[PDB]
């Protein structure tokens, strides 16, 4: 009358899939999706006793996954509690289990089913870390041993899709003190395979590692207007409004920082020369001379900023005719004064 | 909501089918999809199958979804698929869903007799 | 100029540097900003007697001077619109300009590591084949195609057609 009795009497002779399903259907008046009754607990219990696993239990588990009998999470919960890590053949069989029914994880059910799926994959990746640690130490004690080379092949396909990363990251936030053991084995994961140095295994292994830590052109005259509007009339404010404007502008449009400093200085030159003669010339030159160090000191404070301005000046020291037209008005070389002013600002 | 044509259609459908609507895809629109449930002690487990019927179900010929890899890992399922391609290709035009449901039902026995 | 051949600091869009319409903004960046514009003017004012001195000077003097990526687009802008002014007035201009362009095409191919504007250059080649030159220079073009990089050789099968 027992489930263990039922799988046992199925085991004693040779049954194919159709008659087995017919017997299972007549036995229980309620189906109960063959998961809440815990059918899969004894399916892996009797298939691991022998060093060579029997093919009858494998053929029994073949059709139930392909049909609607056994779901996908129940296999993961059982394999996640396999532990032991004694023999290579059942480990290879466990890898071959992962080869077909995984990588899709189409959950058609309730929200609690998806929460259980998320924690099931969390514990599953924990068991992946444990079994790869065992397969690596087996090779370490041995010294082709492609068992670890296929464990990493299992590892790379379990994280290729973006939905795997989404599920792992959305399970990271909802659970506390669960990811601690992930890095507790990840610190060992890199160094063990670094000890067993390979020309190419390290690249893909640490690419998957960087992914598993990843889970937790055109001139832009827009900022020209931004700089030019400030010195027109509203130049009497503080130094932080223009900063929170122009730094945010770099957030919205991809702007290289050398191009940013290039615009910063060419706007200062243009506001100097293109200002008409009178009190507005003095006001514009003062605006371009006295507030541009204030913003750049704060930019250096908040940010690398020394190397990029050299290439910015490499761009800047080519504008010959426009900036030479400024030297007719200014009768002298402003570059010396400004490049001593920058040294005074440090 | 749903037209009365399908309401008269499902009235005298067999109780051995428990067909209901698909949880996915769009709703309250012209095209409808009905995923079938078969609860038979005589017959073993098969993929549940899903249809596709557009707007104005009378006087049109509907279709059925395709998924070749679901009927794999067993040549019995491949024979079921081949029997589906055999029986459905000679079905007449503009027929009702009872014909397709019953031809889907009988092919399970037709493959079980070859399997047994 | 060292600002052309040596100073290759600007890596982005260079076509804004080859037009004085962009110099409506305070955008004089080089002597070459002005020299093109007069090239726009003078050769527009020049009749075919004045314009006939240009292609010999280009094919003899200015031919081995193109070394950087900027000079290639500069000499392509130097002929581009005025090809129409060359078109009605001189078939010798078509022969010489097909021979000259396909001569410096292999010259720049021998002395390049990576060039990123091959798509508009091939589009210009399509345009001049279909609009400007027709098929006056065809046979030597096949041998020059045989001298190209295979990646460069791929996108001119229709040129060979």
């Amino acid at each position: 009358v027992n489930l263990k009795q039922a799988i046992l009497q199925a085991w004693k002779e040779r049954w194919s899939d159709y008659q087995w399903a017919i017997n299972m259907k007549k036995f229980f008046p309620k189906g109960a999706t063959w998961d809440i009754l815990n059918l899969a607990d004894a399916l892996l219990e009797q298939a691991m006793i022998g060093p060579s696993p029997n093919p009858l239990i494998l053929s029994y588990l073949k059709y139930a996954i392909s049909s609607q009998m056994v779901s996908y999470s129940s296999v993961l919960t059982a394999i996640s509690k396999f532990d032991d890590f004694s023999r290579d053949l059942c480990v290879q069989a466990l890898l071959d289990i992962m080869d077909m029914f995984c990588d899709r994880l189409s959950c058609h059910g309730k929200a609690e089913e998806c929460i259980g799926l998320c924690r099931a994959l969390l514990s599953a990746l924990h068991w992946l870390l444990r079994c790869t640690a065992a397969s690596a130490e087996r090779l370490r004690e041995g010294l082709g041993e492609k068992q670890l080379a296929m464990c990493l092949q299992r590892l790379e396909k379990t994280l290729s899709s973006t939905k795997n990363r989404a599920l792992l990251h959305i399970a990271k936030l909802e659970e506390a003190s669960s990811w601690t053991a992930i890095e507790h084995s990840l610190l060992k994961l890199g160094e063990i395979l670094a000890n067993l140095s390979n020309p190419q295994l390290r690249s893909q292994a640490e690419q998957c590692g960087t992914l598993i830590r990843s889970i937790p052109k055109t001139g832009f005259p827009t900022v020209h207007a931004v700089i030019l509007l400030e010195g027109t009339m509203n130049l009497t404010g503080e130094t932080q409004s223009l900063v929170e404007q122009l730094t945010m502008v770099k957030r919205m449009q991809h702007i290289p920082t050398p191009l940013f400093v290039l615009e910063i200085w060419k706007a200062c030159f243009v506001g100097l020369i293109e200002s008409p003669e009178g009190t507005e010339e003095l006001k514009w030159t003062a605006f371009t001379f006295l507030k541009i160090p204030q913003v750049l000191v704060k930019l250096k404070k908040y940010s690398d900023f020394t190397e990029d301005v050299n290439c910015a000046f490499e761009f800047l020291l080519k504008l010959t005719p426009l900036l030479d037209k400024a030297d007719q008005r200014c009768n002298c070389d402003c570059t010396n004064f400004l490049l001593q002013e920058c040294g005074k600002q440090g | 909501s749903i037209p009365s044509v399908l309401q008269g259609e499902v009235a005298r459908l067999d109780p051995k089918f428990l067909v209901n609507l698909d949880p996915s895809h769009c709703s309250n629109n012209g095209t409808v999809h009905l995923i079938c449930k078969l609860d038979d002690k005589d017959l073993p487990s098969v993929p549940p199958l899903e249809l596709s019927v557009p707007a104005d179900y009378p006087a049109q010929s509907p279709l059925w979804i395709d998924r070749q890899w679901q009927y794999d890992a067993n040549p019995f399922l491949q024979s079921v698929h081949r029997c589906m391609t055999s029986r459905l290709l000679q079905l007449p035009d503009k027929h009702s869903v009872t014909a397709l449901l019953n031809t889907w039902a009988q092919s399970v026995h037709q493959a079980c007799l070859s399997a047994a | 100029s060292p600002s052309l051949t040596s100073e290759t600091e600007w890596v982005g869009y260079p076509f804004r540097l080859f037009d004085f319409t962009a110099c409506h903004q305070s955008y004089s960046e080089m002597s070459c900003s002005y020299t093109l514009a007069l090239a726009h003017a003078v050769w527009h004012h020049s009749s075919i007697g004045q314009l006939s001195l240009i292609p010999k000077f280009l094919t003899e003097v200015l031919l081995p001077i193109v070394k950087t990526e900027f000079q290639l687009l500069y000499v392509y802008h130097l002929v581009g619109p005025f090809l129409q002014r060359f078109q009605q007035e001189r078939t010798r201009c078509m022969i010489e300009i097909g021979v000259a362009f396909y001569d410096m095409l292999l010259n720049v191919d021998q002395c390049s590591t990576h060039l990123n504007y091959m798509d508009p250059i091939c589009d210009f080649l399509y345009h001049m084949k279909y609009m400007f030159t027709g098929d006056s220079v065809k046979e030597q073009v096949e041998k020059i195609i045989c001298n190209l990089k295979p990646a460069l050789k791929l996108r001119l099968r229709f040129i060979t057609h």
